[PDB]
Order: structure tokens, then sequence, then C-alpha cells
């Protein structure tokens, strides 16, 4: 009772790491008599080996304090199994709030299965590198750091790449140069670049003639030769692209940039359209460079993308429009207090015909994705409400409230700064936004007043974000959120109906449900054409890569739209071109083997789905046809021994017969046994102690 | 479009709830599955009167007239259960059941489950494959191809696929009918749908009619040759008078299936009728291998396997035990961990099959 | 009920004068019926329970497509006039449906039975979970399942086992109610089975005791019955034209399956027979663990000390063992039992509260 009055009011989520200090500032949680009782059941169950039923009296107290007592000395491995089966649900709710006390004590040595519950649920930064803290095996630390790549989230930005990347001698840290560029789709990629030359097909690719044909031409160019480096067509004719002008010209060099993709130079590749006369030709030069630095955010042996700094700002108005949306790819994961200074008066004066701001709110969101800012929601918000300089158009105020959405993430006590936007101007989208700040600024979900805010909400489109990690962390808040995530799917806007399936999709490959794909009936017909030009791309993005097989129930989706009109050719022909994405081969995944998803690849999903305009109604540029390259992730299963070293070893093949560094394969389970935190695809494999093997 | 439906019952359906409802009940009284009246007095000629209940049975007497457009007052008029004197001209004939029928046109099946069977396609050949193909060579032999075709064997095996490989070779019409769903809550609907196929194979000649399921429906039954309902008695009618007097045995032709030739009426497996009686064998060693090898399309397996030697461990089987091979193969490549069934798969299937049932 | 009252309650507020009113000409005196016929001129034919066939017309609620006939619909009292339509359930469906959700039963409660589980699994939650076995090979995993063995344990436990981890509703029907002596009603309640769980294909079908339909005889006598022949024989049908990719199945209980139609059968259809096996050592020791948790040991009572002396009693018979220690304890009025109940509880469970005797001499 004087926790959970306490509760209610304050900064953080209960539990604490600092096992010295006794809760008596501030909020009072043990008082001073409460000091015997830390000390009073110690002595007792650690003579007797009592740890039974003494792990089951701090669960009915709710005492963190009193965990670094019981563990001092002798068996180590004792009391962390009584924490398996007992400390995370003892009734039927449950409270994981008891792990805050044991990172301290169990610093050195923590649990194979604690591990885990640490990278899920609340997901603090310091719980994820807490598996970098038990072990103190550099080669135990490389295995760790594959699937950080595939992590992202916390640890991102400059605090640990940049610096620690080149190598670092310490207990806890151990990252090595190799980790640096092998782990994250650097070097990898270059090697499966390199792959993709003999593996080469039969290209239709040509010069042609007129201007005109070039620039449908382009698009193939581009789609066709991705993953591939061709010189033939790019430095020998230039036909196909000094002839093109305006839109053209920015759409022809950006097919250059996905040719010369996934390579570990995407600069000075381009410098030969640099700078040549006009804006136009200027203007796909710094756009191809963005889409080329797919996959790369810091470098592989240097900072080489913070560079582009000084291109974010121009008058022009042809480099404008593609610097902000190739540069804001390439800048992904890396804060810049000049990329933002630059883009803070673009997003607030919104001039189209100058500064080309539509993208430019959805840049903020992908760049900075995953760090931490507070400057970016301060300086947003004094020109949200306000709305200074020539901004006009509420649309692209709208568009900022959900770039904001993306910013507030990690932030803590920052994300009061979303509240002022949100009861500044009434937005359908941000109702819900206002609850699911408490997410990261308690450093948490799950709490009293997180829970009951979820179920006035309720009894909008938004708040089912925060109730799938509650629900899946919860079973009592699991029962009634799937009630009433029935009755949420019909609503004004499609944004509560099209997270439905694209969660679904996502654990499609574990557990498929046909349900969600009968309620999409109402979802293709609701009121204009509009609205089923988004619904045929929805199902096809969702849908990339597979032919039928579960989808055969969302085949009688598409079925309803096949010959209407000429322009229901360009909107049936939508998900056809995504059956072909990445040369008709491609396996999406955007979750890791750490049982959560990936926000970072979640949040250019997002960005899409906002952009995209020029499939869509109203096309503006040519240069919107290329942002599929952003989400594209590299396909590879890296071959590694017992030291992690790039050498060939026998084991059993991924998706492709010869598993080697660097060779195209996903989606592979692993029954053999490693060191710790056993994952699929990339893997580092161990033998027992009795001989020596990499197997 | 929703509160625009919400008012009409005050408007639209005032008008359609009288004609519909209040001229059909008035006196105690467009699909007709029901039709009543109760002391209604009109001068032998479009006098009606008939009560389709099984309670207060009504007859039409005094001459004959037939009106199949309107009898009386139109409206609620039928027939069901009783057929009483002039009021066969207007039938109740409607009911839901196109699920029942279903009409095939020159069959695409030549050889799944049936492979191996051309024994069995050598006795349909002369009385079935020879008739709906050269139907004049019998002018010259001075016999006819029998009426009826009858089918033996085990259950549920080769009654389906068999009858459809030879109207392949004959380019005919096979139409199945299922016995056990000609029995329904409408009295009279196994009598009435053999009516059906008479009609549709007068105007298409060459056609085939498949009777599936026959001891559903038979000769008689408890409900109709021992009870007082008429709907298989009815049915037995016509395939004598239509079959036999008006219908020529070359174009037309009937076909049934049946576990037991003694569930039938003696009075059906006569000379006359039912002549022919084919037995439904087991598929041999050639047989059972050329069905695996057809499965094998469409299954990944080896491409160094054999499928004789698969055949050869396994008994004689119907058509159902073979697939059975096949589908079990892929399970015990699970325990193995593997894409394909390999030769070893298919030996442990067959001795699931011999030592799991040992039939 | 704060957001409802600023977004759901000002929707109906400004249709207050129309959305309330214009519900009001219904009425009060309303009927069900089943629907027989529908066709275009807004006339149909319905039936209530009592069997007052009409030829009523139809009202506007919803389009022709929404009314299927052998369904529930809403009707009037007097003109019997289509108002609208309802709920199928209230369709006589299945004489026993029972939905069970989460059933307690899983495959660690049940014993040394992981021989059986692997194998279980393959023909019923393999092609549910993943199907892409199936699916890489082309072929159709088995809908039926075939068990053997005593009630309460093979032919219960695995029942209840596979619908745990299946996260489906367990669905029990009766065997000996599919038959009810009457010509259609075989049939009629066949179909209705694959109805009920084929639309979200939320739960799977099970049956048990299987004493009646699974002998026919030859004749409606002798503990046969003539409508066992034409209720089986067309439930091939149905086993046939139901496809799905596993989310149902159907898991059949019988003693003895020679009595059954080899067309019912059908091999290839039913891939899966659970011959009842004898407990092995493992398979106490699992059993034991449960209760012994709450059941306080003295310190002369092992694990291996149980175990020693057993005819392989069946994880049911098992829990018996443990009530009868736990019984004496209360002669003794204490809570923990000691090692000399269960010396005198493995004498009474084998041998007075079962009897065997392990007759001998070649027997």
């Amino acid at each position: 009772d004087q926790v959970e009055k306490d509760a209610e009011d304050e900064t953080s989520s209960d539990g604490s790491k600092s096992d010295g200090s006794a809760a008596t500032s501030g909020f009072e949680f043990s008082k001073e008599d409460t000091l015997r009782l830390c000390l009073d059941i110690v002595p007792y169950f650690l003579k007797h080996n009592g740890e039974e039923d003494a792990v089951d009296l701090l669960l009915e107290i709710e005492s963190i304090d009193k965990l670094p007592q019981f563990v001092d000395e002798n068996t180590f491995q004792r009391v962390c199994q009584y924490m398996v089966a007992c400390v995370p649900l003892l009734p039927p709710p449950e409270d994981v709030a008891f792990l805050k006390t044991a990172y301290s004590i169990y610093l050195s040595q923590n649990e194979l299965t604690d591990a885990i519950a640490l990278a899920v649920r609340l997901g603090e930064e310091d719980m994820i590198r807490s598996v970098f803290d038990a072990t103190s095996d550099p080669v135990m630390h490389k295995q760790l750091a594959y699937i950080l790549a595939a992590q992202k989230t916390s640890f991102e930005y400059e605090g640990v790449q940049d610096i620690i990347g080149n190598g670092k001698l310490s207990e806890h840290f151990l990252y090595l140069a190799k980790e640096l560029n092998l782990t994250g789709p650097k070097v990898p990629e270059d090697i499966y670049k390199s792959h993709l030359d003999n593996s080469k097909s039969v290209f239709s690719s040509a010069g042609l003639d007129s201007a005109q044909q070039n620039l449908a031409s382009s698009f193939v160019n581009g789609f066709l030769n991705l993953g591939y480096c061709n010189d033939k067509l790019i430095v020998d004719n230039d036909n196909w692209v000094y002839k093109t002008k305006g839109d053209g010209m920015t759409s022809a060099v950006a097919s250059i940039g996905s040719i010369y993709q996934w390579n570990l130079d995407g600069l000075q590749q381009l410098d030969k359209y640099l700078y040549v006369d006009e804006p136009e030709v200027k203007a796909g030069a710094l756009l191809g460079i963005g889409i080329s630095a797919s996959g790369v955010h810091d470098g592989e042996v240097e900072p080489a993308l913070l560079l582009l700094q000084d291109y974010v700002t121009n008058p022009d108005t042809k480099i404008s429009s593609a610097a902000i949306l190739g540069l804001g790819i390439a800048f992904a994961g890396s804060k810049n207090d000049e990329v933002l200074g630059l883009l803070l008066p673009i997003a607030a004066s919104t001039d189209l015909p100058i500064e080309t701001a539509a993208m430019a709110s959805l840049a903020l969101a992908h760049v900075f994705v995953g760090t931490c800012n507070g400057d970016i929601t301060t300086s947003i918000m004094d020109n949200f409400l306000e709305r200074t300089a020539i901004e006009l158009k509420t649309d692209w105020v709208r568009f900022l409230a959900l770039a904001l959405g993306i910013l507030y993430m990690g932030q803590g006590e920052q994300v009061d700064d979303v509240l002022e936007t949100i009861s500044a101007i009434e937005h359908p989208m941000t109702s819900a936004i206002e609850v699911l700040v408490g997410s990261c600024a308690y450093t948490g979900t799950g709490d009293v007043l997180l829970i009951q805010d979820l179920l006035h909400r309720l009894t909008l489109a938004y708040a089912v974000l925060g109730i799938a990690l509650i629900a899946l962390g919860e079973d009592i808040g699991k029962e009634m959120s799937l009630r009433h995530f029935g009755h949420l799917m019909h609503y004004g806007n499609e944004h509560i109906r099209r997270m439905v399936p694209l969660a679904m999709g996502i654990v499609s490959v574990s557990d498929p449900q046909m349900k969600v794909f009968d309620t999409l009936t109402r979802f293709s017909h609701d009121a204009d054409l509009e609205v089923s030009m988004n619904s045929i791309f929805a199902m096809g993005l969702c849908g990339a890569g597979t032919n039928n097989a579960r989808l055969a129930q969302l085949l009688r989706q598409l079925a309803s739209y096949y010959s209407r009109e000429q322009d229901a050719l360009f909107i049936t022909r939508l998900a056809q071109g995504l059956l072909h994405l990445g040369k008709g081969t491609m396996t999406m995944d955007v979750f890791n083997d750490a049982h959560v998803l990936n926000k970072v690849t979640l949040a250019s999903i997002l960005t899409t789905a906002v952009g995209l305009v020029s499939p869509s109604f109203m096309l503006k540029h040519h240069q919107l046809f290329y942002m599929l390259n952003a989400g594209i992730r590299p396909k590879f299963i890296l071959a590694l021994n017992d030291e992690g070293e790039p050498i060939k070893v026998n084991v059993r093949v991924g998706q492709p017969v010869l598993l080697n560094h660097g060779e195209r394969a996903e989606l592979e389970t692993d029954e053999y046994i490693s060191y710790t935190s056993h994952i699929e695809g990339v893997v580092i494999l161990k033998k027992n102690p009795d001989y020596r093997e990499e197997e | 479009l929703k509160q625009t439906e919400n008012d009409l019952k005050d408007i639209e359906a005032r008008i359609k709830e009288k004609a519909g409802v209040k001229e059909s009940d008035t006196g105690l009284a467009h699909p007709l599955q029901v039709a009543r009246c109760t002391k209604i007095i009109k001068g032998e000629d479009a006098k009606y009167v008939i009560n389709l209940k099984q309670i207060a049975k009504f007859v039409v007497g005094l001459g004959e007239r037939v009106s199949p457009t309107d009898i009386e007052e139109g409206m609620r008029v039928g027939v069901d259960r009783s057929k009483y004197n002039i009021e066969l001209p207007l039938p109740p004939r409607i009911d839901p059941s196109v699920t029942m029928m279903t009409v095939e046109e020159k069959p695409d099946v030549t050889y799944s489950d049936v492979g191996g069977c051309k024994d069995q396609i050598e006795k349909l050949r002369e009385v079935v494959e020879l008739p709906l193909l050269s139907p004049e060579r019998f002018a010259t032999l001075g016999i006819d191809p029998p009426k009826g075709i009858l089918l033996y064997g085990p259950p549920g095996t080769g009654k389906t696929l068999c009858a459809r490989a030879v109207a392949n070779r004959t380019d005919a019409t096979f139409i199945r009918v299922i016995g056990s769903e000609l029995v329904q809550k409408y009295v009279g609907e196994g009598a009435r749908m053999v009516r059906e196929l008479f009609e549709m194979a007068r105007t298409k000649k060459a056609c085939i009619i498949f009777f599936d399921e026959i001891d559903a429906v038979g000769g008689a039954r408890f409900d109709d040759g021992a009870g007082g309902d008429n709907e298989v008695q009815r049915t037995m009618l016509e395939l004598i008078t239509q079959l036999d007097g008006f219908d020529p045995r070359g174009n037309i032709k009937v076909m049934f299936a049946t576990n037991r030739p003694n569930t039938l009426d003696p009075a059906l497996l006569r000379p006359g009728r039912i002549d022919r009686k084919v037995e439904f064998s087991l598929p041999d060693l050639e047989g059972r291998a050329n069905i695996f090898r057809i499965h094998s399309k469409s299954m990944s397996v080896e491409r160094g396997i054999r499928w004789e030697l698969i055949s050869r461990l396994c008994p004689n089987s119907t058509g159902a035990e073979l697939r059975s091979v096949c589908t079990e193969a892929g399970m015990f490549a699970i325990r193995a961990r593997r894409k394909v069934a390999t030769e070893k798969d298919f030996l442990k299937a067959v001795d699931k099959v011999i030592s799991g049932y040992k039939k | 009920f704060v957001s409802n009252s600023e977004i759901l309650k000002p929707f109906e507020k400004k249709q207050e004068e129309e959305k309330k009113q214009l519900e009001e000409i219904r009425g009060n005196p309303l009927s069900i019926g089943t629907l027989e016929e529908i066709i275009d001129d807004d006339h149909a034919i319905v039936t209530s329970p009592t069997m007052p066939d009409y030829y009523v017309s139809i009202l506007s609620f919803v389009d022709k497509e929404l009314l299927e006939p052998g369904c529930s619909v809403l009707l009037h009292h007097k003109t019997m006039s289509i108002v609208g339509v309802l709920q199928d359930d209230a369709d006589p469906m299945v004489s026993v449906m029972k939905m069970d959700k989460s059933p307690t039963e899983s495959y660690s409660d049940i014993g040394g039975l992981e021989s059986q589980i692997q194998e279980i699994k393959e023909s019923v939650e393999l092609p549910l979970t993943h199907p892409e076995l199936y699916e890489e090979m082309g072929i159709k995993p088995p809908k039926g399942v075939i068990l053997y063995g005593a009630p309460g344990t093979g032919k219960t436990l695995l029942a209840k086992a596979v619908a745990n981890q299946t996260s489906a509703t367990f669905l029990r029907i009766v065997g000996s109610e599919l038959i009810q002596k009457y010509l259609g009603d075989g049939p009629r309640l066949c179909r209705q089975i694959f109805k009920v769980a084929g639309e979200n294909a939320p739960s799977i079908v099970f049956i048990d005791e299987i004493d009646a339909i699974g002998t026919k005889r030859y004749d409606s006598n002798s503990g046969g019955e003539r409508e066992i022949q034409r209720t089986m024989l067309e439930l091939l049908n149905q086993l046939d034209g139901f496809d799905d990719r596993g989310d149902v199945k159907v898991i059949m209980a019988t003693n003895k399956i020679e009595t059954l139609d080899p067309a019912l059968i059908r091999p290839g259809r039913i891939d899966r027979k659970i011959l009842f096996e004898n407990p092995d050592l493992s398979t106490k020791k699992k059993i034991l663990g449960i209760h012994t948790s709450k059941m306080n040991l003295s310190e002369d009572v092992n694990l291996e000390t149980l175990v020693t002396t057993k005819d392989d009693l069946s994880g049911a018979d098992i829990q018996a063992m443990c009530t009868e220690a736990g019984l004496l304890a209360l002669r003794e009025r204490r809570m923990q039992v000691t090692a000399e109940d269960f010396k005198q509880a493995k004498e009474r469970v084998m041998k007075n509260k079962v009897e065997e005797n392990l007759e001998g001499l070649y027997l």
C-alpha cells in the first residue's frame, strides 16, 4: 500500500538498480523499521537451503531490496533456477519489475533464461546490453554482436558504433573492428554484390532512341540491374540519361544508385553527375547516393556519409526534392546536429516550390529513429502551434504530428513536447498518442495506470500499438483485448484496418490465421475509388514473395478487381509489381530471433505508407518509385567457426547449396548447440568440453 | 440506405404483406411448398379445394379439367404427396436440389486410381462403350444392349472414377446422382429427380445417367413400400415406364452402384432392365504400379526410385489403400527430415498398411 | 465510458430522431422460422418448429445474398413475413454440442507417451502449426484419427492434450448420438458438424465413445441399425468435400474397426492409428511429480522407491495411488504422508482397489 499509493505519481516504473539507497527521498517505499525485515529471513534460508520457500516470500511482499542479500557466495546456479518458474509469474497477474535489482547482483552471472526476459517486455537499454556484462568471453560477445545488428533499437547511433567499433580492450565492452563491419550489413553486402556478378541473368536493358521511352525504361534499368554493377550503360552511352530533363533526369540517375547499391563506396561513383550545369542534372546525384548507401549508416572503414550534411538545404527546386528523400534514407540510425539544424527551417516554412518540405516530415522520423534527441521535439513544438513563415497546408501540419510519433520513442521525460501538439490541434490519430507516450516515459509499459488508460480510450486506431505489447506480457489484459480488436477494425480511417493484417502477416510464418483476411472485404470498398487504390497495394505488400499458399484466403480479396478502365490497369498491377520485388526472389523478414520486432524496419514501412505518392493518385515527381529499395534487407547467412572467423564450416546448409561468407540464404532453423542466446541464421557454434569441433 | 429500408414496412410492405399474405391466408389458407383451402364452393370446373396436409384429404370429381397456368384462384395450389385427379398439370417441383445434381460433359478423367481397371473396362466395352459409339452395329446383330448396368465391389471404391473413364472414349455426358441426398423431407424428391434425368437425355443423344448410392433408394423401402408415402414407390415407375417403354436403348442408358445386390428390389433384378453385373476387382502388379507413378508427379520424390518394387510388396488393394501408400510416404520423411520421399519411405508405408490393417 | 460518450454517443444523437423511431416499426410481436427458397420477387417459404408452412413475402432489410436457406431468420407473428435475418445457431444442428476452450490436459501431464506425442502431432498439430511440410511435399495431411485403449487414459488424455498446443476449442460429439434411428437425421447431424467449425475454423472436431455407429451388423437388430449404413456411407462425402490446411481435425474413438465400413475408412484420408501402449518407467515418474509437489513427503520416500514394484499402471491409476496414500494420512491425522502409507497403499490399489491378481499358468 505504501508503494501502490506512490506508484501512481512517479517519473519511472517499478524497481531500481541502486542497492545502496533507502528509498527515503521523494516518494517513500521502504521505511526505516524495515531494515531488520530485509535481513530477517536471510540467515535462515541460506543455511537451511530453503530458497524454494524464500523466493515465494519476496513475491508476496514485493520487496526488491532483499534480492541482493540472498545472493552472496557458494552456488549461484541454484538460485537462478528458482527464479524461472516462480519470480516472473506467481499470481494471476504478472510482475516483471523484480528484474531491476537482479541486474546488479547477477551482473557477473545473470541467466540463460533471464537474458531473454530482459530483451523483451520493458526492453531497457541496460537490459539488452546485460548479455555482454555476464560473459567476459570476447568470443561469446561475437555471436551476440550479429544479433545486435538485426536488433538496432536501443543501441544504434554513435554512442556505440563509430567509437567502440574501432576496437576496445575492457571487460564487458569487447567490440572489435571485425564486429563493426561484419555484423552489420557493410562488408557482407559488398561480397554479396560481387556474387551477383557471376549470378547475373539476361538483361533486356537498352538505350533506345527518344528520351520519352528512356524514362519508362529508366525504372526497368534500376529494377532489373538492382544488386548488379553495370558500367556499360552509365559510363559509355548517356543517351538514356542526358536526354532526360526535369523529373526524368532525377529518375535516370536514381537508377544508377540502385546499380551501385550495397557497395563499399556510394559517393565517389556518382560524382560525375554531381556538378555539371543545371540543378536538374544535379538533382539525381544526391538521390542515388542515399539509395546506394542503403544498409550502411556510419560507413565501413570511414564515416563518409557525414560529408553530405552540406548538401541538405538547397534553394534549387529539383535538388532539394531529391536531397531530402535520398539523404534521409542513408542517414537513418545516425543522429547529426548539422543535418537537423538544416531541416528545421525546411519543415517550418513548408515551401513546396523551393524547399520541397512534403517529404521533410517523414525524413525526421526515418533518420533519428532509435536515437535520443530532445531538440527535435522542442523546435517543432513551437512551429506546430504557431505555424510561422509561409506554412499553410494543414495536411503537412498533420504529417508533423505523425512524424513526432516515432520521435518520442526512448526520450523519457522529453515526451511532454508531444502532449502539447495533441492539445493544440485535434487529430484522429493523436487521441491515442497521449496514452502511449508513457511507454518510453516510464521506461516500460504494463503499469496500473497504463492499463486503465487503454481501457478508457477503447471503451483510437493508434492505441492498439501498446496493447499488443501488454497482451503478450499479460494474460489478463490479453483476453479482453481480443474481443475489442474485432469492433475497432471498423473506423473512418484505414489505420486500424491495415495494421491488423500487417501484424498477422509477420507472424504468419508461425501461426497463420485466415480470420483477419475475411474482414478485409469491407476494407476494399468504402466510399470513393481512392480506397481501392491503396487496398490492392496494401494486400500486395504483405504478400510480396509468396504465391498463394497461406494467402489463398487473401486471393479472394484481390479477385474482385481484374479489368475495369485504363486507370484501373495501374491499380491492379500494383500487387503484381511487388511480387517481383528483388528480381523475383525475395524473403521479407522484419523481426529477429529475440522474439521481438525491429522498429527501425517498421519505421521505414510507415514511411512508405505515407509516401509513395507517384504510384497513387496525384503524381508529383518520378523520384518516388525508388523508395522501395530503402526497406529491402540484404539476404545472407554467414558461415563462421567457433571463433567467429570468416572460414568455411560444414554444417546444415540454409535456403545456394554451399554455405560460406557472403552467400544468400534466409529462414533456416538451427538445432545445434551454441554459447549463449541460441539464434538461427548467422550463428557461432561450439563443442562440448570432451572434444574440439566447430559443429 | 440503412434508414431508407427501415420505414418501408409502413409504406411499401403494407401492400406487399396484403397481396403476399392476406390473399394467401384468406379463408384459413412463385415457389409453392404449401397450399390450403377451407370451405370453398365454386361451380367440377376449377373446383380444386385440396388440402396438402395429411389431415383432411380432399378429392376432385365431376369430369376432367386441364389448367396448367391457373387452376382456380392461383395463389396457393399444390400437390405434394398424394396426386388427386386434375391437379397433375401444376406439380410443386421447386426445391434447392441443385447442390445434389452433378453434371459433367465429357469428363477428362483417364487413369488416376483406376490404373489397371481395363479388365472392368472390357466388361463395360460391349454393353456401354459400343452402343455409345456405333449403335448401328446392333442392327445387324439382331439384339440390343440391355437397359441398365449393375456395379458391384468394395464399398466406396471403383464406383466413382471408373465410370468416368468409359465416358471419355465415347465422349458422353456423365451425370452423377447421389441416392442418399434423394431422400429429403419433401415426399417424391427421388421420383421427381429421376424424371428430369430422362428429359435431359432425350435432348442430347449418347448420355450416361448414373445413380450413386442406390441402396438409399432402391425399388422399395420402409417409408414407401411398407409406408403410406410415395417417393421411391413412384421412383421405380420412372425406371420402367420411361426407360423400357418409351426410351430407346441405344441413346439413353442407366447405371447404378450398390454394395450388395440383395439390398435392391427383386422386381428390378429380373431380366429386361438390370442385366449386366460388373464386379470391381483389385489392380494387379502392373495396375498398382501405374497408379503410384502418377501420384509421384504431384509429390516430391527421389529421381532414382522405382515404382515397380513399391507396388510389388503391397498385395491387392483398393483405390484408397493405394493412395495411402503415397500420402504416408511423406510422413516417414518428416522423422528423417527430408524434403523428398526416398525409396525407404515407401517401403515403410507399405508395411504400415500391411501390419496396421491385416485385412 | 468517457471515450464512447464523445465519439459513439454523438453518432446516434443526430440519428436519434430517426434510428430510434424507425426501429420500433417492426413491433414486439415477432417470430422465428427456417428459410426454404429465396427468389428476387421478395417472397419466400418459412417454416416454424410447429410446421406452419406458409408462402409469405420479404420485407427490405438485407439483400437476398445474405438470406441462406436453412438458417433461422426473424419473422412476424400474424403475417409471418420476413422482416430480417438472424443467426443460424438456433438450428437444431447437433444433439450434443459442447465447446470446451483451453483444455487442461497437455503433453507434459500424460506421462511417458512422448513416443506417441510426436506421432499424433504429425497428423493433427503439425499441419495446423506448420502446413508447409505437407505443402512442399504436395500431399494432404490426414483429417481423421482412430483411437484405441480405455477411456480416461488413451481415449481421453490423448484427445485433450493435442487441443492444448493447437490453441483450438475442444468440441466433443457423442458417437452414440450420431444415430437417431430415423431416416434423414443421420446425414443431417453429420453435415452440421463441419458447418459450425467451417466458418473461421476456430475449433477441432472430437468424437469419443462409439459403441453404436461403429457397428451396423447386418440388420436393424442385434446391435446394428439400418440408418447406420446410410449415415456412414454419406459421411464419406463430407470427409472428401471438407478441405482446409489443417485448422480443423476429426478424431474418433472406437474399440474395433473391423465392424466399420471400408468406404467410410478410405485409407489415405485417415493415416493415424493410435494403439494403446503399456506405460514405461518414465510414465509413473511424471504422474507422481505433479501430486508430490503439493504433498509433503517424508525422508524415506524417494522417486525410485515408488516405481520399484509396479504393474505399469496408467497415468490415471497412479493418481489413485497418491489419493489412497493421503487417505491413510487422514486416519493418523496428519498432512504429510509417510513411507508406511505407500506400502499399504500399493497393496490396496493394485489388489483391493483394482482386482487383477495376475492369473498365471500361461494366461
